[PDB]
């Protein structure tokens, strides 16, 4: 019971420190946005990172 | 004037999309602004010359 509870309350604070990985309100852990897409060009190409959830 | 440049009194961007578009748009309007100081310099040269002509 006790690794029990252990192994759960990591479990919670694994989800809330993946809750909490966002830079200026926008992440590429939490899941949200499927993909950010950045400047390349002075065209307005974009640079694509696809979301990395965790 | 905006609308002889192609842009309108309230043309803007609401979304990322928009803004993507409007980037051309401003390129496009920015090309044609070019030309026409162009265009007017030339012609500006062309009086220079026939002042001195006359």
């Amino acid at each position: 019971n006790a690794l029990k509870a252990d192994f759960e309350s990591l479990r919670d604070q694994l989800q809330k420190a993946a809750t909490n990985a966002k830079f200026n309100g926008v992440s590429l852990a939490d899941g949200s946005t499927t993909k950010l897409s950045f400047l390349a060009n002075e065209d307005g190409s974009n640079f694509t990172v696809t979301a990395q959830t965790l | 004037s905006l609308t002889g440049i192609g842009l309108t009194a309230t043309s803007t961007f609401t979304d990322a999309a928009t803004a993507k578009t409007m980037i051309a748009t401003i390129t496009t309007s920015l090309q044609t602004a070019t030309n026409k100081l162009s265009s007017l310099g030339t012609s500006s040269v062309g009086l220079d010359t026939h002042l001195t002509f006359v």
